[PDB]
RNA sequence: UUUUUUUUUUUUUUUU
RNA sequence: UAUAUAAUAGAAUAAGAUAAG
């Protein structure tokens, strides 16, 4: 190949005068075919970096810049795509503070003072936001954890004034993004959550999701929102979602719904389907059916079952939650309590001061514990981390 | 070994507490700096809590602001400003304390802002954490410390701080110079409502940090010397020169207490080190007691280890030998050998201490004088017109007439003309140097010192 | 002027999208790249070649 | 700065009372000024209160009436930071010395907090 | 000793030259005393440096991630917006006037950065330094690197490397240059004469003038001026050769051999690195210092000290 | 759960009390030391918050500024308390500086002439109980039966008026909850008619009620979550004897200068919850409760 | 063991 | 008849002497 190694030489010495959309198109074949050396040779790939690094970066979506930076990441090159600057006086626009916000939030490199110099740009220029542009702000504000309610509650208000040209999963998303900022205003809450109520018969299952996360973020204090979505569902209980009927048992745990003919409904179905669930929201199935007092006989030796098959490579934080579960509840797990100490017994070198203390106060008056070999090794580190306890 | 960010994070904080409270190991500190060597944090996203920890174990290991973790942390320290809660503000300011960059001294700044705005929302472990960490950048907000020690005194008037807070409290308020009478007041009563829960390791500190302060009433020294004679069969060498150091400072003349003491000091003159020694002999030449079998044994004792001498210790150990007027032959010639060999590690006042020690004692040395010279043209920037006068007399003793190293101390002798000639003392220390080094030497220092002025 | 070159390559692609003059077609117009093309190409001719190049070698049997 | 339990606990009461007497003389001279924002209105009406301070009822009326033209100036323009806590503040100063000097400054604070014009101090 | 403070007990000391070993950064450690076997150098390498006067050697001698770590902390040195920490600890840089140019070199760099102190205890190059001196004693005496700019990165004129140290007595000295990046005729490869240090018997030529405000046609065409004519029928038949450096390769250098560095007409920086190490039994000429700032000399005295650490003892 | 308390300004506590009795400032720290002590042992708080000191001595009663309905923080009006604005701001700061609510519901400010103070609202199992009387009037109550009081079935939070007498202190003072269906009153005429007045309402509930001592200020922590711990005067005795054998842990807390300046161990604290705001879908971490492998 | 805290302060006359 | 799209979060945790105005 000598024409390629040409071409390779004079990418790796620098004299290729390269623009971002060749840089990208460059990434984006040697991260789809990779037929050449591409990604496995380390001099080409510095000299694209290099290439990079000093090119001109505005003309390429936010999207494509972080996948060339993931790619450069993937082969070792430490890369970081370019802050873009505040928008000048004449280009003051609803449609490029939104793009400063969304680059910000993609990139995942958040400046707090380009946060309130766009937001001190935002307020004056609001009347112009398309009725979409509202909703989507809403959320690039709630995503970079902005700490500013009365703008998020200037917006809701709009929203709210525009309801009639807003989708479902606008609604949705505007209503779980103002339930995830702090400071917000109550009776915005109680009018986005009556508008939700009022237009709810169209929700898909990504919307129950986000209603779900919203009320539950909220808290009890919204109690006839979450009985009027309970009374809704349940009619799709049977033909419904693992992750969403395991929001519902979240929910139910939140709450404290005292209408306990429901949640047998919903946790029968839970259970039913209970084996298409990942680590986190397994973990989570069992926490909320443990504190709304369910575990029977039966679906307990299901869902023990299920974690099984998860034990062996659960991570640190998820460890301690099941032992909880299982020591409180009266029913046989010894089996799966021994796959949980082999876990923690080859994942003592990473636990932190806090799971350590919880996983040893679990496993404090087990008896199959006193003989197992964790007891030495966890002595010693915990007078190890007995500094940062 | 590959791990999270946030999983370096605590290992490395582990490293730096087993490496600080728990025996220097070089191994640890090795392993530790060449893990965080490796260690970047540009794509991965972590809380607050874990970039300040790897920015302050990074700092503590020697990395400088030079360095790409460094730059990171700093750069995240600067943009999220509301992040860094009270809960961590602490570690980034010590971690900021030894960095003196720009970005450093805006983010001490706005520490010290935020700090101030809240200051009364705090409890003990913040109050202290961030006290302490305040103390060590040297910086001089006064409104601070004001609501600071405000917020202290209403949260112990209700018995809420204990033994190591009330230490480090004490230590931080002291070395900030921050001269309250009833903030230490306070401290002082509940350290004695305290009672029999404040140890000899606690006591001691406690004591040093009065005594630092420098406080006027002598009615609290009464309390701490008895309770440090009721102390005294618990303690090794170190608190034994601490306290030593410590009554010096106050500069009350207790006798029981300085008897008991000067027993346990013979009793454990088998342990002393170099530090110990020079301490002791400085404390004694501070408060001007005269003991001389204790000078003798310690002068026995620094004649037996001489290696351990650091700069520090031998200006020290000179000046308290030259001043008592007491001293030995051979120690004296160790200590010029030792001190030619290290020549290039004395401060800008150590070595003028030492060079004028070892003039004002007759006791002249080839070897030491020439190494004390030489040196002695990198610290005359950083000189006083007292300091720059005493290396001047020393060099006048020591016959150098080398313009190279003359003509940078007659630079700031002449910078500092009105504070130089206008000394209470040292008129005839003057005078004899100008008899040494002739009128011609240096014309303008002679037309000023023929006008007394 | 690689990027003519390029350019037909693209198109010799988009054709085998939907193999004599073919996978044979577009190797000699690869290798015809002389040293003084090649030296005077932008970046747009070496990412249309690169991307070429990849395709090729991906549907030729052994070389690259 | 005077305690009830000191040195002169007894000549306590006489002080704070020449201290109210001063108050006033700066009580009765509160119409000649111009507020320029709100915080500087609340700091003098709470010093005001929180001693007992006499104030006639000219200057009251005046000060609120400043108030309510400082105040008609955040809701209906609405382009530009007086927050929650501040006009509660100044409402149940209002009702603490009657509606009737300003009685559009009650409906108007009324309107003002039914609509939620005022931000809080969390923001 | 004294007291340190808790929280100054781990800081490394101001001068970087008082750690008596090598820091744990880019390699891991030194070997054991009778684990450095493996860096020997071939045989035919050392029969053509003592033929040619310079040698590549066969394998790279860091890895891509040190090279990177290299690179940035060049890059830190030559900052000036925030000027980099000890820079005072340096011999000479080339920011001291704080404006700065096209090349940016800094010698004594050792002393005031991490990796770049490691540098100079990496095993690879000083065991093969070295078996060039004879198989003995050597000792670091300074290191410097240069970048050039982006785009008028001038060309160093024709040098020899021995013109500047007259203050060591006798010609016992190597040249580990080190490239951080990919480089070529157009970008800063050496060219250097395959012949040059063995002419006059060891004399030196004598320095060359050269115009700065002018192209590199004149800088590389000062060698006819600067030579004689049997020194041309030698160059006639043997011209100068520029030899291409990738990432990591580096170039052992006689200190009598004529080389020059090219100019940088690619499109961004490239920046190398030059470590001299002397030999054992090297001795001084005049008294005083050799180096700015440095331990002063007797007129005969042995080379020796803290500024002029050990980093390999055979036996 | 969170409890605040605000440290007593030493310099401006008065002589005497409001009645003429006189009160000692030395031992007023003292107590509030010692009280400060007691309610951090009380192993339920998760952290106690001390406020800084403020030129008043009605600043102490830090309850007078909230009401914990359900899972509301209802704000009390401000009518008679216009030189406490900045105090409430202030204990509201310090709340948020917690990680409290960010701020209070305004349901009782906006209502016109609804005059009401707290103490008056006292919890019971699934409701609360207000007492009619001079502090609260009419208005209060109906606001608050239209803002709290349901019907419902498996919802019901029913609330209940108490009439009382011109002359008695608020309901707080002397009724309460503690522990397991554990009532506690004063033997005097107000408790004796508060209690019957509450078995008329939930006659088909039956309690176990308890007498104290007149003039005995109480404190229990009732609430979802299940406590022993009953805070009473130390002076007393007969009501110790009565809150232990009724099963219940009793702490005695020297409250002589409160008494003696009209301040109630009930209204010096201002106890809180605070829920951590799950984002995601998550359940948080909860206290260890219970006994672990009952049956091995 | 009883001393103290809560502003938008903006008015310094040099030839550096 | 055209060369190209990219978003899911979890952890509550305190070390301590600078030769001063």
């Amino acid at each position: 190949p000598s024409a390629l190694h040409l071409i390779f030489e004079r990418c790796k010495l620098n004299l290729v005068e390269f623009t971002a959309q060749d840089v990208y198109q460059i990434c984006t074949t040697a991260y789809n075919m990779d037929t050449l050396g591409m990604l496995q040779d380390p001099d080409f790939m510095r000299g694209l970096h290099d290439a990079f690094r000093r090119s001109d970066q505005t003309v390429i979506s936010p999207f494509q810049a972080n996948l060339i930076a993931d790619t450069f990441r993937k082969v070792g090159i430490n890369s970081m795509p370019k802050e873009v600057s505040v928008p000048e006086e004449d280009a003051i626009s609803p449609e490029s503070l939104i793009l400063v916000l969304r680059n910000m939030n993609i990139t995942k490199q958040r400046d707090e003072r380009k946060i309130n110099e766009v937001l001190k740009l935002m307020f004056p220029i609001l009347d112009e936001f398309s009725p979409t542009q509202l909703s989507l702000t809403v959320t690039e504000l709630a995503r970079l954890k902005s700490t500013n309610a009365d703008f998020v509650g200037k917006l809701a208000k709009r929203i709210m004034e525009y309801n009639d040209d807003l989708s479902a999963l606008d609604i949705s998303s505007a209503a779980v993004s103002l339930a995830y900022c702090p400071g917000i205003s109550h009776n915005i809450l109680y009018r986005m959550m009556q508008i939700v109520e009022e237009r709810m018969g169209e929700f898909q299952p990504e919307d129950y999701i986000n209603v779900l996360h919203a009320l539950n973020t909220l808290g009890p204090k919204f109690v006839n929102t979450f009985r009027k979505i309970v009374e809704c569902g349940l009619q799709h209980v049977e033909n419904m979602d693992a992750v969403t009927l395991t929001n519902y048992m979240v929910c139910f745990s939140t709450m404290d719904y005292k209408q306990r003919e429901h949640i047998d409904i919903y946790a029968d179905a839970l259970v039913e389907v209970a084996t298409d669930l990942s680590e986190k929201d397994l973990v989570m199935a069992f926490i909320a059916l443990q504190r709304l007092r369910l575990l029977s006989d039966t679906m307990f030796g299901t869902m023990a079952s299920c974690v099984i098959r998860y034990a062996a490579k659960m991570d640190p934080r998820n460890i301690a939650p099941i032992m909880d579960i299982c020591s409180t509840v009266p029913h046989a797990s010894d089996h799966l309590m021994k796959v949980l100490m082999d876990r923690a017994v080859e994942c003592t070198r990473i636990l932190t001061a806090n799971q350590l203390g919880d996983i040893l106060d679990i496993l404090g008056l087990y008896p199959p514990a006193r003989e197992h070999p964790l007891v030495q090794l966890f002595g010693k580190q915990a007078r190890l981390r007995l500094d940062l306890m | 070994s590959h791990l999270s960010a946030r999983n370096i994070a605590t290992e490395a904080l582990q490293m730096k507490k087993l490496h600080q409270e728990r025996g220097g190991n070089p191994m640890l500190a090795q392993q530790a700096r060449r893990v965080l060597f490796a260690t970047s944090i540009a794509g991965q996203n972590l809380d607050a809590r874990s970039v300040a920890l790897l920015l302050n174990t990074a700092v503590y290991f020697g990395m400088e602001s030079d360095a790409k973790l460094v730059r990171e942390c700093i750069d995240y320290c600067l943009k999220n400003d509301k992040l860094i809660t009270v809960d961590v503000l602490p570690i980034v300011v010590t971690a900021c304390a030894t960095l003196k960059s720009r970005d450093a001294r805006e983010v001490i700044e706005m520490q010290a802002q935020k700090a101030a705005r809240n200051a009364k929302f705090l409890d003990a472990k913040d109050v202290t954490n961030i006290i302490s960490a305040f103390s060590k950048t040297g910086i001089n907000h006064e409104k601070l410390f004001a609501f600071l020690s405000r917020r202290v005194q209403t949260l112990a008037r209700v018995g809420e701080f204990e033994a190591a807070h009330l230490v480090i409290l004490a230590n931080a308020f002291s070395r900030l110079r921050y001269r309250d009478k009833f903030l230490f007041g306070a401290i002082a009563r509940r350290a004695m409502s305290l009672r029999e829960r404040v140890t000899v390791n606690e006591l001691v500190p406690l004591i040093v940090a009065f005594s630092k302060i420098g406080l006027k009433d002598p009615k609290l020294s009464k309390r701490f010397a008895t309770k440090a004679m009721e102390y005294v069969d618990q303690m090794n060498a170190e608190q034994v020169a601490s306290m030593f150091m410590a009554f010096a400072y106050f500069g009350i003349r207790y006798d029981q207490l300085f008897g008991v003491l000067t027993n346990r000091a013979v009793e454990l003159i088998d342990e002393f080190n170099a530090q110990y020694i020079s301490t002791t002999l400085n404390a004694f030449q501070r408060i001007g007691i005269n003991n001389p079998e204790l000078f003798d044994n310690l002068a026995e004792r620094a004649l037996a280890v001489v290696q351990d001498h650091d700069a520090r210790d031998i200006s020290k150990t000179v000046t308290a030998l030259a001043h008592f007027g007491l001293k030995d032959e051979e120690l004296f010639k160790r200590l010029a050998s030792h001190a030619a060999s290290i020549a290039d590690q004395f401060d800008a006042m150590g070595l003028v201490n030492t060079a004028h020690a070892f003039a004002r004692t007759n006791f002249l040395q080839q070897d030491m004088a020439v190494a004390l010279s030489e040196r002695s043209v990198y610290v005359c920037r950083l000189l006083d017109a007292g300091e720059t006068r005493r290396l001047l007399w020393a060099l006048a003793k020591f016959q150098v007439r080398d313009p190279k190293i003359l003509t940078p101390v007659f630079n700031r002798c002449l910078a500092l003309h009105y504070d130089f000639f206008a000394d209470p003392t040292g008129s005839e220390e003057i005078e004899e140097i100008f008899d040494f080094y002739g009128p011609n030497f240096c014309p303008p220092l002679y037309q000023l010192y023929i006008s007394r002025g | 002027t690689a990027l003519d070159v390029a350019m037909r390559v693209n198109k010799l692609k988009r054709l085998h999208q939907t193999k004599k003059q073919v996978e044979l077609d577009a190797w000699r117009d690869l290798n015809n790249l002389t040293e003084a093309q090649i030296n005077s190409a932008e970046g747009k001719a070496v990412s249309l070649l690169l991307n070429s190049w990849a395709y090729f070698a991906k549907y030729w049997e052994k070389g690259a | 700065q005077v305690s009830d339990g000191g040195r002169n606990a007894m000549n306590a009461e006489p002080t704070r009372q020449k201290l109210r007497a001063m108050g006033e003389q700066i009580g009765c001279r509160l119409d000649e000024v111009e507020y320029p924002a709100l915080p500087v209105i609340l700091s003098i009406l709470d010093v005001v209160v929180t001693l007992k301070i006499y104030v006639p009822k000219k200057c009251l009326q005046v000060i609120f009436s400043q108030a309510n033209d400082m105040v008609a100036i955040v809701m209906e323009q609405k382009d530009d930071p007086i927050t929650a806590e501040e006009g509660r503040q100044l409402q149940a100063l209002l009702s603490h010395y009657g509606n009737d000097l300003a009685p559009e400054l009650s409906q108007r604070m009324k309107e003002a907090f039914r609509e939620g014009v005022l931000p809080d101090e969390a923001s | 000793k004294s007291y340190v403070l808790k929280f100054l007990r781990g800081q490394l000391p101001e001068d970087l030259k008082d750690v008596n070993g090598a820091l744990g950064c880019l390699y891991g450690t030194l070997p054991d005393v009778d684990e450095f076997g493996q860096f020997v150098i071939s045989p035919d390498v050392v029969n053509s440096f003592h033929q040619f006067g310079y040698v590549k050697m066969p394998i790279p001698v860091l890895d891509h991630q040190q090279i990177d770590k290299l690179a940035d902390e060049v890059n830190e040195l030559a900052n000036n917006v925030e000027h980099h920490p000890k820079t005072e600890r340096l011999y000479a840089t080339s920011l001291a006037d704080l404006t700065g140019g096209p090349l940016f070199f800094c010698q004594g760099q050792w002393r005031a950065a991490w990796g770049m102190h490691d540098l100079i205890y990496l095993p690879t190059i000083t065991v093969a330094a070295s078996q060039i001196l004879n198989n003995s004693l050597v000792r670091l005496w300074y290191d410097e690197v240069f970048m050039k700019a982006a785009r008028t990165g001038p060309c160093v004129p024709w040098q020899q490397n021995y013109a500047r140290w007259q203050h060591t007595k006798p010609v016992n000295h190597v040249t580990v240059m080190i490239a951080l990046d990919t480089m070529n005729k157009d970008r800063g490869a050496p060219c250097l004469v395959p012949g040059s240090h063995r002419w006059r018997e060891g004399g030196l030529l004598p320095p060359v003038s050269y115009d700065p405000t002018k192209d590199e046609a004149h800088q590389l065409n000062t060698i006819w001026e600067i030579i004689n004519e049997e020194e041309g029928e030698m160059l006639m038949d043997t011209p100068p050769v520029t030899v291409d450096l990738r990432r990591g390769e580096a170039l052992l250098i006689h200190p009598l051999t004529l080389f020059a560095t090219h100019g940088n007409r690619s499109l961004d920086a490239v920046r190398c690195c030059f470590i001299h190490y002397m030999g054992e039994k090297t001795y001084a000429v005049q008294n005083g210092p050799l180096l700015p700032h440095t331990t002063k000399f007797q007129a005969d005295a042995m080379i020796q000290g803290p500024f002029y650490p050990v980093v390999f003892d055979p036996a | 759960l969170h409890a605040f308390v605000r440290s007593p300004h030493y310099r401006t506590i008065p002589s005497a009390g409001p009645n003429g009795i006189v009160v000692n400032r030395d031992m007023l720290v003292h107590q509030f030391r010692d009280f400060y002590k007691t309610l951090q042992h009380c192993s339920l708080v998760d952290k106690v918050h001390l406020m800084s000191e403020r030129p008043s001595v009605e600043a102490l009663r830090v309850a007078d500024q909230m009401v914990s309905i359900g899972a509301t923080f209802l704000e009390m009006p401000l009518t008679g308390m216009e030189h406490r604005a900045t105090e409430f701001m202030e204990s509201m700061r310090y709340v948020r500086g917690a990680g409290g609510p960010s701020t209070l519901a305004s349901y009782l400010q906006d209502t016109e002439n609804c005059r009401c103070n707290s103490g008056d609202v006292v919890c019971l199992p699934n409701g609360i109980a207000v007492g009619h009387g001079p502090r609260t009037n009419a208005v209060a109550h109906t606001t608050l039966k239209q803002l709290f009081e349901v019907k419902d079935d498996q919802f019901s939070f029913d609330v209940f008026t108490l009439e009382q007498e011109g002359d008695a202190p608020p309901l707080g003072d002397y009724f309460g909850f503690a522990g397991s269906n554990v009532l506690l009153t004063w033997k005097d005429e107000h408790g004796l008619l508060a209690v019957d007045q509450y078995q008329q309402k939930q006659p088909h509930t039956e309690m176990n009620v308890v007498y104290l001592e007149p003039g005995c200020h109480f404190l229990s922590f009732y609430g979802v979550d299940h406590t022993i711990d009953v805070l009473v005067q130390k002076g007393y005795e007969r009501s110790m004897d009565s809150i232990a054998a009724a099963g219940l842990n009793p702490i005695p807390v020297q409250w002589s200068e409160m008494d003696k300046l009209g301040i109630s161990m009930r209204a010096a604290v201002l106890p809180l919850k605070f829920f951590k705001a799950n984002v995601g879908g998550m359940l948080s971490r909860n206290k260890s409760r219970g006994a672990r492998w009952q049956t091995h």
